[PDB]
């Protein structure tokens, strides 16, 4: 179909805003099934 | 920690393409690519 | 000031021989004025 039906003109650029990564309290650790978790946490556990 | 994950995702400068959607009456899929003058068209993302 | 010096790319971080990929990503000079993306935050912003 004619691709001009939709509008593909504008481009939106947004600067990297702030981030508050400080502070962690009441860490509700959740122990899960071994087979449920996936590769990255597997590898973190292995390194630990 | 999903909130911390998204915060660390949003700390970075970002760009987006905006689209305005109009009904077509069928099942349409769009294929979107970026065309540079000094290069070949390269696929970007998937949408329908 | 020194806009030509700024448009100059940093070295030798540009070349692919650097195992760290973040330097290849940020080999420029302009982006370095913000350390949002650098990922490290100082806990305190005071002075004795």
């Amino acid at each position: 179909w004619p691709e001009n039906t939709f509008s593909h003109t504008t481009i939106i650029h947004e600067e990297g805003t702030t981030h508050e990564e400080t502070g962690e309290h009441q860490e509700l650790h959740v122990r899960s099934d071994v087979s449920s978790l996936t590769r990255e946490q597997v590898q973190s556990l292995r390194e630990a | 920690q999903l909130d911390h994950y998204i915060d660390e995702r949003r700390t970075k400068d970002r760009t987006f393409v905006g689209l305005h959607l109009q009904n077509i009456g069928t099942s349409a899929l769009v294929i979107l690519s970026i065309k540079p003058k000094d290069g070949d068209s390269y696929e970007v993302a998937k949408l329908a | 000031c020194s806009v030509e010096l700024f448009r100059k790319k940093l070295e030798p971080f540009d070349r692919d021989t650097n195992p760290i990929e973040l330097t290849r990503t940020y080999s420029t000079a302009k982006s370095l004025f913000s350390y949002r993306q650098l990922g490290y935050v100082y806990d305190d912003l005071s002075l004795n």
